[PDB]
C-alpha cells in the first residue's frame, strides 16, 4: 500500500501463474478458498468501511520534527561546554539515524532471502552488497566506542584512522 | 446452543486474526513476506498476460 | 552427527532386547528411532529425516497406548513378566500392537516402510563411515528383535496376571482413539509420501541384495 | 566357588555379604540391645508428644538443631591453621584464579595480536 | 486476503482459549476434559487446509507481526516461520494430540 | 523533582500523627500514591538526561531504580505488620519512620547531580539500616551482622571520599555532566592505579564483590523481612548504580585494571551457585543466590559494552524483585513454624497450593525462564561477555546450569515430597500473602511485556 | 510395617528370608509357571537336605555360602509388586493424603455442608480428649524404670480403656484418599 | 538414606529418619533424591571397566571406520553450467575457467 | 457396557471387539497386499544393475596396451 | 562391495580414488568426445526454484513432473510416466557414473602395468 | 470403574480357596481358625510357601516381619483387611 515508500523498500514485480487445471475432479482449495473469503473477508471489510468512515469524520495531523545543522565537535573550542554539548546532541542524533539505516538495508536482505526460496544464494547477491558496504562504513565509524561513548572519542577515532591511512599512502607512493 | 462452539471459538478468533493482519500487520513493509510462486514452462503470468516458451525440443528417449 | 546416531541407535536397541518394564522397551525404542533420525541427517538427509519424524509419530503413540491399555486392564502391572495370554483376552489391542510393531519394523507398503527403507537404502550408497553403517544395520536388526520380545511376552502363552480377572477394554473412547491411530499408521505413509513434491534426488540404480538388505537383516 | 564381590565407597557391601555379622560374640548381643533400648527410648518421647491432644505446633527436634549449629556456626572455633589446611585453602582459593587468569590473559593477547596484523574476519561484527 | 496466514495463525491462538478459560466456571466442572478435547480437534481441522494449499501450490510464508523491541543495529520481533516443515507437523501432532487427549479421558478418569 | 521528594517527608508526620489503628492504613495508601507519582519519571528521553535543577537529575539508569524503590516501600508496609502487632505505638511509628528515611535517602541518592552529594547520601543510608537490622532483628547474631554491615562499607568507602576531594581539587568540579563532558584518559602511574581502586573499591564492597561478600548472608539472615527486602532489592544496586556513574574517568585504565575483579567475578559466581547446593538455611540459599546474581551484574559492568549495560540494568531490575518476592515467601513458613531449617517443613503443596504455585513462578523466575527479563538480561551479558572472550561461554554455562539445579531444589525440598506428620499449625494463607506475591510477580510479567523501560541509557 | 523389630534375627528368620528371596528371584528367572514349579521344588529339596545340621558353625557357614550363590546369581531385574519399596506405584497416592487436623481449619461455610460428619469428628475429638490421661498413666506404669527396651506398646485392660497411642494410627488418612 | 529399612516405620517415611537420632554430617547430599551408595549386583570398577572399555573400542572403530569410509564404485555428480557457478554465489564479472562433461 | 469380573475364567467378550479387530486385520493385510500386486517396483526394485564387467574397452575407449 | 576388499586388502595403486578422480584426460583414451549436454537453461532452472542438488542433467524431467503435480493437485496418482522418465533419466546418469569409475580403473591398472612393463624391458 | 469394594467376605472366602488347593493340607480338616504350626503339622518353610502363596492371590507383597506372625487363616483375613482398610 501507500503507507510506506516503495522506493525504500522495493519488490520484485510479482509475477505468478494463472491456474491450469488438468483433471476433471473439483479442487478442494478454490471452494475452501471461496467458504474463506465469504465467511471472512466480507465481514471484515465491512466493519474496516464503518471504522474508516468514523475516522473520516475527525480528522487531524501530527508533524514531522525538524532539526537545524549545529556545528560540530571540530569546530568546538576546548572547554567552551555549549558548544560541546549541542555537538554531542547532534551526534548522539546522526549515531540512530545511521542505526535506522543500517535496519533498513537488515530488512531488505531478510526479506528477499524468503521470497528467492531456493535461488536466494544467487538472487540475493544485489542486497548481500549493500548490507555488506553499509555494516563497513558503520564498523569504521561506530564499533569500538564502547560505553561512555562520545563526539570527543569518535573524532579520535577518526583521526587515527586517517592518520594511519596518510602513512600508508605517503609509503606506497615512495615505492 | 447447539453449534454456538464453532461460532465462539473459531470465527471470532479467525475474524479478529484476519483484521489484525490485512489492516495492521500488512500496514507495514516486510511484515508478510511469501516465496515467490513456481513457474513452469507453458505457463501465463496473470498480471502481465506473458506466456513462458516451451522447453527446448526434448530429445524424446521413448 | 552421524556418528553419535549410529552410537545412540545402537547402544540404546541393545538395552531394549533385556527390559521387563514394558513402558522402558517403548522408550529405548524411541530413543534408537532418535538415533536413526540422527543418523539420517548426518547423511544430508534431512527432509527423510523429517519424514521419518512424521511417520513415527503415529506409531510410537499408538504403541503407547495399547501398552497403557493392558496396564489399566491388568491393575496398573507393567512387568511382561506377569502378563500372559492376551492374544485373545485383548483381541482389538492385539489387532493394534501387531500392526504398529508390523509398521514399526518396515513392513512393506505400511507407514513406517516410506521412511526407514529409504533411509536404510540412503545410508547403503553414500560415502560415510563404514562402523556408522554396520551400526545402523545391526540396530535395524534389534528392532525387530525388541518388537517379537513385546509380541511373544505380552500376547502368546499362558496366563501369568493375577487371578482376579478384570480385562475389559470395551470403552468408546479407548476404541476411537486407537482406531483414528491405526488407520493413520496403515494408510499415512502411502498419503503422505504420494502428496510431497520431491525434494530429494533418488536411488534408483542398486544390487539386488542391497536393495533387501532391511527385510533381510529384520527377518534375520 | 563363584567371583567375588568387591564394595566401593558408592556401592557399598551388603549385610548379608559382611563377615562381621556371621560372627557374633554375647557382646554384641548386648551392644545391639542397648541400640534398641535407646531407640526405644527416643521413639517412645517423641510419640508422648506426637499424640498429645492439646499439643499444637512443631515438636522441637534436637538432633536437627545440632546438625544445622555443626554445619553453620560451630566451623570456624573449631578451626586451626594446620598445613593441611593451609595448602587445601591456598590451592582451591588460589589456582583456580591464576589459571582462569592465564587462560583469558592469553586468549585476549592473541585476538589483539591478530586484531593489529588486520586479520580476524570482523565482517558484520557490528554489535558488541 | 491470502487465507494461509489466517488460518495458520488462527490454529496456534485457538489452542489458547481453554488456558483463558482456566479461570471460569468451566475448570471447575467435569466438562474440561471434553471442552479441551474438542478444542483440539477442531483445531487440527483448521490446520488441515494450509497443509492442502502448500501441497496445491507449495506456499510458504513468514509472518513478523510483532516488534518486540530493538537494539542499536539488531531488531527483535515476533515472528513465524510456515514453511513445509511447519504446516506438515503441525496437523500430524495435532492428530497424535487429539487421539492422545481421547485416550486419557478414559485412562486418568480417577484421577 | 521535589515533588516526590516532599511527600516523603510529608508521610513522616502524618505517620507520627495519625491514629494508633490507621498507621499501616494510611503509611500504604500514601506510599502507592508517591510510587504512582513516581510512575511519571520513565518518560525519559533518548539524547540527555532530565535536567531539573543544579543539584538533581534523572536518566534512563535511575528511573526505574527509582520506580522500583517507591514500588518497594508498601511492599515491606504489608510484610512488616504481621509480625509487629505486639508492638507499642511509638515503636511501630519509629519503624515505619526508618523505612520512610531510607526510602528518602535512596530517592536523593539516586538522582544526586554531584559526587560528593551522591557520597553522602550513600553513606547516610547506612544508619536507617543499621538501626532497623540491629533492633527489629529476631536473634543475638543480629548485632554481630550490623557490626559486619557496617565497617565493611565504610573501610571501603572512606577512601572514595579522599579520592572524590582529590579529584575536585584537580578538575576542579564533580558534577557529572562537566564530568563527563570534560573527560580526560588516565596515564599509566602508581598514582592513577591507587586512584582507580580508591574509586571502585567502595562499590566492589557494595555489590559485593566474592570475597568482600562475606557481610552479606549475616545482614540479610539476621534483618527483620522488610530489612531483607530493601537489602537485596535496592541496597545493592547502589554499588552498580555508583560504578556505572565513575567509570566515566576511569578510562583507559579499566582496560587492564578489570581482570582481577573479573575473574574474582566469574569463579565467585560459580562458588556460590555450588554453595547454594548445600544450605540448610533457607535464608541463606536466597542470599548466595543474590551474590551470584551481582557477580554477573558485576562482569557486566566491567567488560564495558552497552550490550553489557544493558543487561545489567535489566538484570538488576529483575534480581530486585525475584530476591524480594523469594524472601517474603521464606518469610510465610518462617511465620508458619518459627524455624529456617529447609527440610523442616515439607509437602507443603498439599497444605497451602496457591503458595505452592507462588513458590514456582518465583523459582522459574530465578533461574532465568523465557521470556522473563532476568533471562533477558542474563543472556546480553552473556553475549557481552562472549564477545570479550570465546571462553567465557564455558564458565557462565556451567552456572546457567548449576543455578537451575539448586533452584528447582528448594522447590522440591519445600513444596513436594510428604507433609511432616508432627507439624499441625499450618493454617491457611492470608490474603495478605496472597496479596504480595501477586504484587511482587505482576509487574515482572508486565515488564517482559514491555522490555525496553528497564535497558537503560545505552537502549 | 506394623509389627515392632526385635534387636536382632535368629538364624531361623535368616534361613527363612533368604528362602523367600532365592524363591523370587528364581520365579524373576523362570518366567513360565511350570518351570518354575519344577526348579521351586528342586530348591526346596536343597534348602531342606541341611534342615537337620545340628553343628550351628556348620549351619552359619552354609548360610554364608548360600548367601554368596544368591549376590552371585541375583537377577539384575528382579520382579516387584506395583506398591513395593522398588514399585512403579510405590508412593504414588502420598500427595492425595491430607491429615485430619487440616478439617479444623475449615471456613464455617465449608463445614456448613457435612453437619453429621463433622458431629461425628466432634465425638471422635471428646473421646481422645478423655482418654488421654489415663493413656499416659497406663504407660507409666507399665514401663520398666530403666525406660522402655522394645518398640512395643500395651494395649488396653480396664473396664473402658483404649490402647495407649492410637489416635494417629486410627484415624490413618486411607490408603486411596481422594 | 536408599540403604536404610523401607519397611520400617520411620517418623519421617520420606526422609528415613526417627525423631532424636543423630544425623549425619552429609545428610542432604544422601536424602535419596541424591547420591545412592546402596549395593549393585556388579562390583563396582568392573562396571567402570566394562563401561570404559565399550566407550573406548567405540570411539577407535569409529576413527578406523572413517579412515577405512565405505562407498559406492561410481563418478562425482556431473553439473552442467561449470559446476552451478552462478548459482553458488554468483560472482558473473569473473569468467570463470570451463568446466565441461563429456559423454561415456 | 457391563463387564463383571472372572476369577480364573476367560474374560467376558463382547462382539464388537472381535469384529472390529478382524476387519482392521484383515484391511492391513488386504492392503499389503494390494499395495504389492500394484508396486512391486517399490520392494524388487526398478531397473537392472548393469555389471561393469561386461563392458568392451570399445566404449569405454582404453587403449590397447600399445600407446 | 568388492571393488572395498579390492582397495583396502589388495593393490590400492590400481584401485581408483572417488575424492581424486579423473586422472586422467577425459579425451586421453577416446579420438573424439561429444560434450554432453542440457536441455533445461538456467533461468528456467532458476524460475522452477528445484533445488542446488536437484540441477543436474536430468532436471527437465523433474520441471515436467512437477508440473504435472500442480496441474493434477486433487488427483495424485496421475503423475506416473514422467515419474517414471524422471526415475529413468536418473539411473542413466548412475549407468555412467559406473562407467566412468570402470574407465578410471582399468585406464589406472592399463597404464601401471604398461609403464612396469616398459621399465622391466628398458632394465633388460 | 476400577477394582469393586474388597470386602472381608471375599478375602475370607479367596484365602480358604487358595488354601485348599494346597496338597499338603486336607480341605475338610482345614477351618478358618486352623493352625499351621500345631493343627496342621507344617513347618517354616511351608509357611513360607503359603505367605507367598498368598501374595500372589492379591497382588502385594507382605513385609517378613509382619508374615512371621500369621499363623491362621483368620490372621490372614485380618492381616488383608487392615492393609486394604476394608471394613465391611
Ligand atoms: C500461551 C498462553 C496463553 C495464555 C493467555 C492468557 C494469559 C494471561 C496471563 C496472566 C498472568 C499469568 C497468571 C499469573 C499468576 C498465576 C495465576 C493463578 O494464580 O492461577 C490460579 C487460578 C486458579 O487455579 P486453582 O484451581 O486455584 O489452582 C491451584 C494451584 O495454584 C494449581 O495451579 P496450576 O498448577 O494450574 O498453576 C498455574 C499455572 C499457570 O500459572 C503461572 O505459572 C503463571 C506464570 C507462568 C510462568 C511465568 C514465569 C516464567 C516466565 C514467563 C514470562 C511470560 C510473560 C508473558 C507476558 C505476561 C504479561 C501479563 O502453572 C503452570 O501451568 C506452569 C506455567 C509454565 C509456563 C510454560 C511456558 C513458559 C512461557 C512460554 C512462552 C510465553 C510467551 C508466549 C508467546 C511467545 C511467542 C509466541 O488458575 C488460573 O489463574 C489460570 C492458570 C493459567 C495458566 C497459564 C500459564 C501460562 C501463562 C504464561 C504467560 C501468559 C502470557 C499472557 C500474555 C500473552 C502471551
Ligand atoms: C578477597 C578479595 C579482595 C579484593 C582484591 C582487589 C584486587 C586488587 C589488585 C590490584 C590489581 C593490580 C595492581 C597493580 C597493577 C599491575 C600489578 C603487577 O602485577 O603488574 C606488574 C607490576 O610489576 C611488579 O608486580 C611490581 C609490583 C610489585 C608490588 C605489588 C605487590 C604484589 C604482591 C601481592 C599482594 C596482594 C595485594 C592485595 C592485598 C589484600 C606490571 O609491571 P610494571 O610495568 O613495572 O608496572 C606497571 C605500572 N607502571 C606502568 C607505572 C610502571
Ligand atoms: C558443560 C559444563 C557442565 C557439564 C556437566 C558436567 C557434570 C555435571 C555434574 C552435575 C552435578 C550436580 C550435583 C547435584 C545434582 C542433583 C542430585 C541428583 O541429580 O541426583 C542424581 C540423580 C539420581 O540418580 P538416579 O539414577 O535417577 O536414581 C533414581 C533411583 N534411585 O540422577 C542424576 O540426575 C544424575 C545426573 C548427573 C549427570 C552427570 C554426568 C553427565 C555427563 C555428560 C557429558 C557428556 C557430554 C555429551 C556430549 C554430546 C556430543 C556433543
Ligand atoms: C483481545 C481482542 C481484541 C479484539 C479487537 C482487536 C482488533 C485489532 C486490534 C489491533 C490493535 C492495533 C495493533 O495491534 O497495531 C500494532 C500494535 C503497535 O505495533 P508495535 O509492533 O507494538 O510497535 C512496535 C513496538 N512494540 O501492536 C500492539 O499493540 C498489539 C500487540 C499484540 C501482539 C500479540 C501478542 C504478542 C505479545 C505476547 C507476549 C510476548 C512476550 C515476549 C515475546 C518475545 C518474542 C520475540
Ligand atoms: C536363583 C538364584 C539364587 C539361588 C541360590 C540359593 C540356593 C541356596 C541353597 C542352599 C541353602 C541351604 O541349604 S541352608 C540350610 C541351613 N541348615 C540349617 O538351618 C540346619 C538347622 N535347621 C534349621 O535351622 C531349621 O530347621 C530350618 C532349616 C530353618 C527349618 O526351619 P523350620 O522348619 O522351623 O521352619
Amino acid at each position: 500500500p501507500d503507507s510506506w515508500d516503495k522506493d525504500v523498500y522495493p519488490e520484485p514485480p510479482r509475477r505468478t501463474p494463472a491456474p491450469a487445471p488438468q483433471t476433471s475432479l473439483p479442487n478442494p482449495v478454490t471452494y475452501l478458498t471461496k467458504i474463506f473469503d465469504l465467511l471472512v473477508d466480507r465481514p471484515v471489510t465491512l466493519a474496516r468501511e464503518f471504522i474508516e468512515q468514523q475516522h473520516a469524520k475527525n480528522r487531524y495531523y501530527y508533524y514531522h520534527r525538524e532539526f537545524r545543522r549545529v556545528p560540530d565537535i571540530t569546530e568546538c573550542e576546548e572547554k567552551d561546554i555549549l558548544c560541546m554539548f549541542e555537538a554531542e546532541m547532534q551526534w548522539r542524533r546522526d549515531y540512530k539515524v545511521d542505526q535506522e539505516i543500517v535496519n533498513i538495508i537488515q530488512e531488505r536482505l531478510k526479506a528477499c532471502q524468503q521470497r528467492e526460496g531456493e535461488s536466494y544464494r544467487q538472487n540475493c547477491a544485489k542486497e548481500l552488497e549493500q548490507f555488506t558496504q553499509v555494516s563497513k562504513a558503520f564498523q569504521d565509524r561506530y564499533s569500538d566506542l564502547g560505553a561512555h561513548y562520545s563526539a570527543r572519542k569518535c573524532l579520535a577515532k577518526q583521526k587515527q584512522r586517517m592518520l594511519a591511512e596518510r602513512k600508508a599512502a605517503k609509503e606506497a607512493a615512495a615505492a | 446452543r447447539h453449534s454456538i462452539f464453532a461460532v465462539t471459538h473459531v470465527l471470532i478468533p479467525v475474524w479478529i486474526i484476519h483484521y489484525y493482519l490485512k489492516y495492521h500487520v500488512t500496514a507495514k513493509p516486510y511484515t508478510v513476506v511469501e516465496r515467490k510462486p513456481r513457474i513452469f514452462p507453458g505457463d501465463t503470468i496473470l498480471e502481465t498476460g506473458e506466456v513462458i516458451p516451451l522447453m527446448k525440443e526434448f530429445p524424446d528417449q521413448h | 552427527t552421524l556418528c553419535l546416531g549410529a552410537i545412540t541407535t545402537l547402544f540404546t536397541a541393545l538395552c531394549a532386547i533385556t527390559q521387563n518394564d514394558i513402558k522402558k522397551i517403548v522408550a529405548f525404542s524411541t530413543s534408537s528411532q532418535l538415533g536413526l533420525m540422527m543418523v539420517t541427517i548426518g547423511i544430508n538427509q534431512p527432509h527423510l529425516a523429517f519424514l521419518h519424524i512424521c511417520m513415527h509419530a503415529f506409531f510410537k503413540a499408538m504403541l503407547f497406548m495399547c501398552s497403557g491399555s493392558i496396564i489399566h486392564s491388568l491393575n496398573d502391572e507393567q512387568d511382561i513378566r506377569k502378563m500372559g495370554g492376551l492374544y485373545k483376552a485383548m483381541p482389538f489391542t492385539t489387532t493394534a500392537l501387531i500392526i504398529g510393531s508390523l509398521a514399526l519394523t518396515g513392513m512393506p507398503y505400511l507407514t513406517g516402510f516410506y521412511s526407514k527403507d529409504l533411509i536404510i537404502e540412503a545410508v547403503n550408497m553414500s560415502y560415510t563411515n563404514a562402523w556408522a553403517l554396520l551400526m545402523t544395520l545391526i540396530a535395524t536388526s534389534l528392532t525387530a528383535a525388541y518388537s517379537t520380545r513385546i509380541i511373544f511376552f505380552a500376547f502368546l502363552g499362558k496366563p501369568r496376571f493375577p487371578p482376579l480377572v478384570l480385562i475389559n477394554e470395551n470403552n468408546p473412547l479407548l476404541i476411537n482413539s486407537i482406531k483414528r491411530l491405526l488407520i493413520g499408521s496403515i494408510f499415512a505413509g502411502f498419503i503422505i509420501s504420494n502428496n510431497i513434491p520431491p525434494m530429494t534426488v533418488p536411488n534408483t540404480t542398486m544390487p539386488l541384495y542391497m536393495k533387501m538388505t532391511a527385510l533381510i537383516v529384520t527377518i534375520m | 566357588s563363584f567371583p567375588k564381590y568387591k564394595p566401593s565407597r558408592l556401592a557399598t557391601l551388603p549385610a548379608t555379604l559382611d563377615p562381621a555379622e556371621y560372627d557374633i560374640s554375647p557382646e554384641t548381643r548386648k551392644a545391639q540391645a542397648e541400640r534398641l533400648a535407646i531407640r526405644s527410648r527416643l521413639k517412645r518421647e517423641y510419640l508422648l508428644q506426637y499424640n498429645d491432644p492439646n499439643r499444637l505446633g512443631v515438636i522441637e527436634d534436637p538432633a536437627l538443631i545440632r546438625w544445622t549449629y555443626a554445619r553453620s556456626a560451630n566451623i570456624y572455633p573449631n578451626f586451626r591453621p594446620t598445613p593441611k589446611t593451609s595448602l587445601l585453602g591456598a590451592l582451591f582459593g588460589i589456582g583456580p584464579l591464576f589459571f582462569w587468569y592465564y587462560v583469558f590473559k592469553t586468549d585476549r593477547d592473541k585476538k589483539e595480536k591478530l586484531i593489529q596484523e588486520g586479520k580476524l574476519d570482523q565482517t558484520f561484527n557490528i554489535s558488541y | 486476503m491470502n487465507p494461509f496466514a489466517s488460518l495458520t495463525l488462527t490454529t496456534l491462538t485457538i489452542l489458547t482459549i481453554p488456558i483463558m478459560m482456566s479461570n471460569s466456571n468451566i475448570y471447575k466442572t467435569n466438562l474440561y476434559p471434553n471442552y479441551v478435547k474438542t478444542t483440539v480437534s477442531y483445531a487440527f481441522t483448521l490446520s488441515l487446509v494450509p497443509l492442502l494449499m502448500f501441497m496445491h501450490t507449495g506456499q510458504e510464508m513468514i509472518i513478523s507481526n510483532w516488534h518486540w523491541m530493538t537494539l542499536q543495529t539488531v531488531e527483535l520481533s515476533l515472528s513465524f516461520k510456515m514453511d513445509y516443515f511447519s504446516v506438515m507437523f503441525i496437523p500430524v501432532a495435532l492428530f497424535v494430540t487429539w487421539s492422545i487427549m481421547e485416550f486419557s479421558m478414559w485412562y486418568m478418569h480417577s484421577d | 523533582m521535589l515533588k516526590i521528594i516532599i511527600p516523603t517527608t510529608m508521610l513522616l508526620p502524618m505517620t507520627w500523627m495519625s491514629k494508633h489503628n490507621m498507621i499501616w492504613i494510611n503509611a500504604t495508601v500514601h506510599s502507592l500514591l508517591i510510587s504512582l507519582i513516581s510512575l511519571s519519571l520513565l518518560n525519559q528521553l533518548g539524547e540527555n538526561s532530565l535536567n531539573f535543577s543544579l543539584t538533581f537529575f534523572s536518566d534512563s539508569l535511575s528511573a526505574p531504580l527509582l520506580v522500583l524503590t517507591t514500588w518497594l516501600l508498601p511492599l515491606m508496609l504489608m510484610a512488616s505488620q504481621s509480625h509487629l502487632s505486639k508492638e507499642t505505638t511509638t515503636r511501630k511509628k519509629l519503624y515505619i519512620t526508618m523505612l520512610i528515611l531510607l526510602q528518602l535517602f535512596l530517592i536523593m541518592t539516586f538522582t544526586a547531580t554531584e559526587l560528593i552529594l551522591f557520597y553522602i547520601l550513600f553513606e547516610a543510608t547506612l544508619v536507617p539500616t543499621l538501626i532497623i537490622i540491629t533492633r527489629w532483628g529476631n536473634q543475638t547474631e543480629r548485632l554481630n551482622a550490623g557490626l559486619y554491615f557496617l565497617f565493611y562499607t565504610l573501610a571501603g568507602s572512606l577512601p572514595l571520599l579522599v579520592a572524590l576531594v582529590y579529584i575536585q581539587n584537580t578538575t576542579g568540579s564533580l558534577n557529572f555532566l562537566i564530568i563527563h563532558y570534560w573527560s580526560h584518559p588516565l596515564s599509566n602511574s602508581w598514582s592513577n592505579i591507587f586512584m582507580w581502586l580508591a574509586c571502585i573499591m567502595a562499590f566492589m564492597v557494595k555489590m559485593p564483590l566474592y570475597g568482600l561478600h562475606l557481610w552479606l548472608p549475616k545482614a540479610h539472615v539476621e534483618a527483620p523481612i522488610a530489612g531483607s527486602m530493601v537489602l537485596a532489592a535496592v541496597l545493592l544496586k547502589l554499588g552498580g548504580y555508583g560504578m556505572m556513574r565513575i567509570t566515566t574517568i576511569l578510562n583507559p585504565l579499566t582496560n587492564y585494571m578489570a581482570y582481577p575483579f573479573l575473574m574474582l567475578s566469574m569463579w565467585g559466581m560459580i562458588m556460590t551457585s555450588s554453595i547454594c547446593l548445600r544450605q540448610t538455611d533457607l535464608k541463606s540459599l536466597i542470599a548466595y543466590s543474590s551474590v551470584s546474581h551481582m557477580a554477573l551484574v558485576i562482569v557486566a559492568i566491567m567488560i564495558q559494552t552497552p550490550w553489557s549495560f544493558m543487561g545489567a540494568t535489566a538484570l538488576m531490575i529483575a534480581h530486585g524483585l525475584t530476591s524480594s518476592m523469594l524472601f517474603c515467601l521464606a518469610n510465610t513458613n518462617y511465620e508458619r513454624v518459627h524455624s529456617r531449617t529447609m527440610i523442616l517443613a515439607r509437602g507443603l503443596q498439599t497444605l497451602l497450593p496457591l503458595m505452592a504455585t507462588w513458590w514456582l513462578v518465583a523459582s522459574l523466575t530465578n533461574l532465568a525462564l523465557p521470556p522473563s527479563i532476568n533471562l533477558i538480561g542474563e543472556l546480553f551479558i552473556i553475549t557481552a561477555s562472549f564477545s570479550w572472550s570465546n571462553i567465557t561461554i564455558i564458565l557462565m554455562g556451567m552456572n546457567m546450569m548449576i543455578t537451575a539445579l539448586y533452584s528447582l531444589y528448594m522447590l522440591i525440598t519445600t513444596q513436594r515430597g510428604k507433609y511432616t506428620h508432627h507439624i499441625n499449625n499450618i493454617k491457611p494463607s492470608f490474603t495478605r500473602e496472597n496479596a504480595l506475591m501477586a504484587l511482587h510477580i505482576l509487574p515482572l510479567l508486565l515488564l517482559t511485556l514491555n522490555p525496553k523501560m528497564i535497558l537503560g541509557p545505552l537502549y | 510395617a506394623f509389627s515392632a523389630p526385635a534387636a536382632y534375627l535368629t538364624h531361623q528368620q535368616k534361613v527363612l528370608r533368604l528362602y523367600k528371596r532365592a524363591l523370587r528371584h528364581l520365579e524373576s528367572w523362570c518366567v513360565h509357571r511350570d518351570k518354575y514349579r519344577y526348579f521351586a521344588c528342586l530348591m526346596r529339596a536343597r534348602f531342606d537336605e541341611h534342615k537337620n545340621e545340628k553343628d550351628m558353625v556348620k549351619a552359619t557357614q552354609l548360610l554364608r555360602q548360600a548367601e554368596e550363590e544368591f549376590w552371585y546369581g541375583q537377577h539384575p531385574q528382579p520382579y516387584i509388586f506395583p506398591e513395593s519399596p522398588g514399585g512403579t506405584s510405590y508412593e504414588r497416592y502420598e500427595c492425595y493424603k491430607v491429615p485430619e487436623w487440616c478439617l479444623d481449619d475449615w471456613h464455617p461455610s465449608e463445614k456448613a455442608m457435612y453437619p453429621d460428619y463433622f458431629a461425628k469428628r466432634e465425638q471422635w475429638k471428646r473421646l481422645r480428649r478423655e482418654s488421654w490421661e489415663r493413656e499416659v498413666k497406663q504407660l507409666q506404669e507399665e514401663t520398666p524404670p530403666g525406660g522402655p527396651r522394645t518398640e512395643a506398646l500395651p494395649p488396653a485392660r480396664k473396664e473402658g480403656d483404649l490402647p495407649p497411642l492410637w489416635w494417629h494410627i486410627v484415624t490413618r488418612p486411607r490408603e486411596r484418599p481422594m | 538414606q536408599q540403604e536404610r529399612d523401607p519397611w520400617y516405620d520411620w517418623d519421617h517415611p520420606d526422609l528415613r529418619l526417627n525423631w532424636g537420632e543423630p544425623i549425619h554430617w552429609d545428610l542432604d547430599m544422601y536424602i535419596r533424591n541424591r547420591v545412592d551408595t546402596s549395593p549393585t549386583p556388579v562390583s563396582w570398577n568392573t562396571m567402570c571397566k566394562h563401561l570404559f572399555g565399550f566407550v573406548a573400542f567405540m570411539l577407535f572403530m569409529f576413527w578406523v571406520g572413517e579412515i577405512y569410509p565405505s562407498y559406492q564404485p561410481v563418478g562425482p555428480k556431473q553439473y552442467p553450467y561449470n559446476d552451478l557457478y552462478l548459482e553458488r554465489g554468483g560472482d558473473p564479472t569473473k569468467e570463470p575457467e570451463p568446466v565441461v562433461h563429456y559423454e561415456i | 457396557v457391563h463387564i463383571e469380573p472372572r476369577y480364573r475364567q476367560f474374560p467376558q467378550l463382547t462382539r464388537s471387539q472381535l469384529i472390529q479387530a478382524e476387519f482392521f486385520s484383515a484391511t492391513m493385510w488386504f492392503w499389503i497386499l494390494w499395495r504389492f500386486w500394484h508396486d512391486s517396483d517399490a520392494v524388487l526394485g526398478h531397473f537392472p544393475y548393469p555389471d561393469p564387467s561386461q563392458w568392451t574397452d570399445e566404449e569405454l575407449g582404453i587403449l590397447p596396451d600399445d600407446e | 562391495g568388492a571393488h572395498l576388499a579390492r582397495r583396502y586388502l589388495g593393490d590400492a595403486s590400481k584401485e581408483p580414488d572417488p575424492l581424486r578422480m579423473p586422472t586422467f584426460p577425459p579425451d586421453y583414451g577416446f579420438p573424439e568426445r561429444k560434450e554432453r549436454e542440457m536441455v533445461a537453461t538456467q533461468q528456467e532452472m532458476n524460475d522452477a526454484q528445484l533445488m542446488l542438488q536437484q540441477r543436474d542433467y536430468c532436471a527437465h524431467y523433474l520441471i515436467q513432473l512437477l508440473k504435472c503435480k500442480r496441474d493434477s493437485f486433487p488427483n495424485f496418482l496421475a503423475c506416473k510416466h514422467e515419474q517414471h522418465d524422471w526415475d529413468y533419466c536418473e539411473h542413466l546418469d548412475y549407468v555412467k557414473r559406473m562407467k566412468e569409475f570402470e574407465r578410471e580403473r582399468r585406464l589406472l591398472q592399463r597404464k601401471k602395468r604398461r609403464e612396469q612393463r616398459e621399465a622391466e624391458m628398458a632394465r633388460g | 470403574s476400577d477394582a469393586p469394594p474388597l470386602t472381608l467376605e471375599a478375602i475370607k472366602d479367596r484365602v480358604l480357596y487358595v488354601l485348599k488347593l494346597y496338597d499338603k493340607i486336607d480341605p475338610e480338616k482345614l477351618s478358618v481358625n486352623s493352625h499351621f504350626m500345631k493343627d496342621l503339622g507344617l513347618d517354616s518353610l511351608d509357611q513360607v510357601e503359603i505367605i507367598m502363596a498368598m501374595e500372589d492371590e492379591f497382588g502385594f507383597e507382605i513385609p517378613d516381619i509382619d508374615a512371621e506372625k500369621l499363623m491362621c487363616p483368620q490372621e490372614i483375613v485380618d492381616y488383608i483387611a487392615d492393609k486394604k482398610d476394608v471394613y465391611e
